[PDB]
DNA sequence: AAAAAAAAAAAAAAAAAAAAAAAAAAAA
DNA sequence: TTTTTTTTTTTTTTTTTTTTTTTTTTTT
C-alpha cells in the first residue's frame, strides 16, 4: 500500500500584493502542469474557469466557485476576492496595460492597471504602456505569460524599463 | 474467549529479522549513497518482497504544514504488461499527489516534477519483469536524468528479459542474490519461529531431529513454506484443544502439501 | 590540461 | 566534516578530454561548415552522449542588444516511440519559445520559423532510434529545406532502422564510429583517471601490472565501467578510513560486476 | 427590451500499425 | 522425436481528426 502519514497535496504558490486573478491562476496552472479544464475538474466547478483567464466575469460566485476553489489553491475566499475589481468599478477589457518599471521588484502584473480610468503609473511616475514600444504589438493575457520574455521582440522585459515614460 | 484471540493472532502477519534481510539492508544502503542502480534476484519464495517492505519502513517520510514531503525511498509494484503510462501513474499515486486525465507525455513531465523537489533517492520496482520492453526507456531515463538509484527486484526470468537489451543490461549490471535455507540456518530459523512467532503455552521443542526431518522434506528450504506450514499446524492443533504441536498433527498438515 | 566539472558548464551557460 | 565533503565530490561527474573525444569534435566541425548531415555509431558504453554534450558547450549561444539569440548548435533527446509532434515540440522548447495548442501542421510551421532567423547550423539527435519510422520524413525535410546539418547518434540498431528506407540511408550515408579502450590506450586512461578524477592523498599506483589485470577483466575496455569501478573503489575505501585504493578492496568491488 | 457570432471542451470514427501469437514445414 | 525457421491472420491500441451540439457574454 502507499506511504503512511501523508495527505493529498499539490504545489502551492503565494500571491503578491495587488496580484490579478488571471495572473495568479496562470502561475498555479504552470506550477502544477495542468489545463484549466483540469483545474475545473479537480474543483468540480465546470469549464467556467477558462474565460477567467481572459478577464470575463459576469458573476462573483462568492460562495460557489470562489469559496470552493480556496481548497485547491490554498488561498482563502477573501484574499481571492481581492484579486478582482469591487462590484461596480474598474472593468477594462482589450488593451493590457503594463508598467515594466515595477518588474525590477517582482515579475507580476498589478490589477489596478485594468480599471477604465488609468493611463499613468503614479508609483514610478509615468505613461503606462498599452502596447509594446518596439514591435508595436498588443500584449497577451497575463495568464499566458512565460518567463518575462517577449516573443515578438525578446528582451529582458525588465530591460525595457529605461525607455518609455 | 481466550482461544479465539489466539487464532486471530496466528492468522496474521509479522516480520522476523533474519540474516538474509540484514544483508540486503546494508547492501542497499551502500547503493543509496553511492547513487548506483542495481538489481536483486532470487527464487520466488525467498521473501524478497518482505525484506523490501522492512527496508522502506526504516525511513519515515517527513512533513511540514505547507510544503511538499521528503520521501527518500519509493516502492512500487507493476501490473502485468505494464506500459509507460502505468509506471508514471503508480509513482505519482505513491506519493499521494492528485492527478487525472492527460496524455503519456503529460504524465512524464509530471513524474519528473514530483520526483524533483521532493527528496527522492531510491526507486524500487517489484515484480520487475512485468515491465513491457519499451518501458525500460523510461526507467533508464529517470535513472540517468535524476540522482536516483533504481533497484529492480525479481526471479531468474528477470535476467532473461534484461539480456535481450544491451542498453539495460549495462545500467543494471550489479546484482545481489537471495538464497535458500539450509543446515544450521534452517535449524536456527525453525527455533526462532517457535519462540518469536508461534508462542504456544505448551512448549514444542521442534529442533528435535525427528521433527526437522519432517519439516525439511516438507519445506525444501523455502522460508515461505516453512511459515505456512507451522502456522497451519498451530491453528489446526489449537482448534482441537491441544497445548502443543506433536509429530502426528504436523505430518497430517505436511501431507496436504 | 583543462578538465571540466559537469555542473559548472551549466552554471556558466548562455 | 572533511570526509563528507569528499564523498559528495566523488559521487559527481566530470569531463576528461580523452583521445576519443578529440576526434569527434574535429570531425563534426568539418561537417558543420560543409553543412552536411551524418551519423555517429558505437556501443552503448563508449561515451557518445558525453562527447556530443561536451561539444555543444564549446559554442555558447550569442546575444546582441536587439534580435533573438543566435544558436549555432541544438542538442535534443527524444522519448520512446517519438512521434512527429514530439520532435517539433522539443526543438521549439529547446529554443526557449513555447507554443501551446494547435495541430501537427502548426507545430511544423512554427519550427521552421524559430529555426530560421535564429542562426542554427547543426541539429544533434541522441538515441535516434527512438524515432518512429515516419518521423524521418520531418527530419529529412528540415535537413533539405534549411542549411542545417543533422547528426544522428546511436547504437548498431540505428543502422538496422535506417537500412529499411532508402530515402534516409542516402541523406545520412557518412558516419563515424566510436571504439573501445585497449592496449596502451587503456593503460594511459587508467593513469589519467587516477590523477585527474580520484585524487587521493596517497598514490594508489594502479598502472602497475598486478592491478591492471584486475581492471581489464572487470571493465573489458568500456570507459563506462572503468569510471564506475574506480569511483566505487575510492568511495568504499574512504568510508572505512583508508588513505588509498589497494588490491583487496578493488577485488571486493570488481567481484560484484 | 434581446439576439447573434463564436472559442472551446467534448465526442464517435477511422485507422494505420507494431508486436505477440498461431500455425506450417524440413531434417538427423 | 525433437529443433529452428518462415509466413500469416486476429486482435488491440493510442493517436488524431474532423465535426456537430450546446452555452455564453456582451452591446445599443
Ligand atoms: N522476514 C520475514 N519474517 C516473516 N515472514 C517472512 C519473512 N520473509 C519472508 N517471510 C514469509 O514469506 C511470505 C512473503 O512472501 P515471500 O517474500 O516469501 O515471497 P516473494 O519473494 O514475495 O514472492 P514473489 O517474489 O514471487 O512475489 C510471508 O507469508 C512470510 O511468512
Ligand atoms: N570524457 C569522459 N570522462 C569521464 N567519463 C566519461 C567520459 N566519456 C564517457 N564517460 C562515462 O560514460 C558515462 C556517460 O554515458 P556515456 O558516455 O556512455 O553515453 P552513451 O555511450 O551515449 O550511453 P548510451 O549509448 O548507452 O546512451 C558516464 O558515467 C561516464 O563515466
Ligand atoms: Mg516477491
Ligand atoms: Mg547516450
Amino acid at each position: 500500500i502507499e506511504a503512511p502519514d501523508v495527505k493529498p497535496w499539490l504545489f502551492l504558490i503565494k500571491p503578491y500584493e495587488g496580484e490579478s486573478l488571471s495572473h495568479f491562476l496562470g502561475r498555479f496552472r504552470r506550477a502544477n502542469h495542468l489545463s484549466a479544464s483540469g483545474l475545473g475538474t479537480l474543483a468540480g466547478i465546470g469549464a467556467i474557469v477558462a474565460r477567467w483567464e481572459r478577464f470575463h466575469f459576469n458573476p462573483r460566485p462568492s460562495q460557489q466557485e470562489l469559496e470552493a476553489i480556496a481548497s485547491v489553491v490554498e488561498v482563502d475566499a477573501q484574499r481571492l476576492a481581492q484579486m478582482l475589481p469591487p462590484a461596480g468599478v474598474g472593468m477594462q477589457h482589450e488593451p493590457i496595460r503594463l508598467c515594466g518599471a515595477c518588474y525590477a521588484e517582482s515579475p507580476c502584473h498589478r490589477i489596478e492597471w485594468q480599471y477604465k480610468s488609468v493611463w499613468k503609473c503614479d508609483r514610478h511616475q509615468l505613461k503606462i504602456l498599452a502596447k509594446c514600444p518596439n514591435c508595436q504589438a498588443p500584449f497577451k493575457m497575463p495568464a499566458l505569460w512565460e518567463d518575462g520574455c517577449c516573443h515578438r521582440c525578446r528582451m529582458p522585459f525588465a530591460e525595457m524599463a529605461k525607455l518609455q515614460k | 474467549e481466550w482461544l479465539q484471540a489466539e487464532i486471530a493472532r496466528l492468522k496474521g502477519k509479522s516480520i522476523v529479522p533474519l540474516q538474509q534481510v540484514k544483508t540486503l539492508h546494508d547492501w542497499l544502503d551502500g547503493k543509496r549513497k553511492a547513487r548506483k542502480s542495481c538489481r536483486v534476484v532470487g527464487e520466488s519464495r525467498t521473501g524478497k518482497t518482505v525484506a523490501c517492505d522492512a527496508y522502506r519502513y526504516r525511513h519515515k517520510p517527513q512533513q511540514e504544514a505547507g510544503r511538499p514531503p521528503t520521501v527518500p525511498v519509493v516502492y512500487i509494484r507493476p501490473h502485468q504488461k505494464c506500459g509507460p503510462k502505468d509506471l508514471f501513474k503508480k509513482i505519482t499515486e505513491y506519493l499521494k499527489y492528485r492527478v487525472t486525465k492527460g496524455t503519456v507525455s503529460d504524465f512524464r513531465d509530471r513524474t519528473i516534477e514530483v520526483l524533483k523537489g521532493c527528496g527522492v533517492e531510491m526507486l524500487i520496482i517489484d515484480e520487475a519483469d512485468r515491465l513491457k520492453p519499451e518501458t525500460f526507456a523510461d526507467v533508464r531515463d529517470i535513472a540517468e536524468d535524476l540522482g536516483i538509484a533504481v533497484v529492480l527486484v525479481g526471479t531468474d526470468r528477470l535476467d532473461a528479459v534484461i539480456k535481450r537489451d544491451e542498453q539495460v543490461l549495462e545500467r543494471f549490471r550489479a546484482h545481489l542474490r537471495f538464497g535458500k535455507l539450509s543446515g544450521e540456518d534452517f535449524k536456527n530459523t525453525v527455533e526462532m519461529w517457535e519462540q518469536m512467532v508461534l508462542k504456544l503455552p505448551v512448549s514444542s521443542n521442534l529442533k528435535s531431529k525427528e521433527m526437522l526431518r519432517i519439516l525439511t522434506s516438507a519445506t525444501e528450504g523455502y522460508i515461505g513454506r516453512l511459515d505456512e506450514i507451522l502456522r497451519e499446524a498451530a491453528i489446526r492443533s489449537l482448534s482441537r484443544g491441544l497445548k502443543k504441536i506433536d509429530k502426528a498433527v504436523l505430518q497430517e498438515v505436511a501431507k496436504e502439501y | 590540461i583543462e578538465v571540466w566539472d559537469y555542473e559548472q558548464l551549466r552554471e556558466e551557460y548562455g
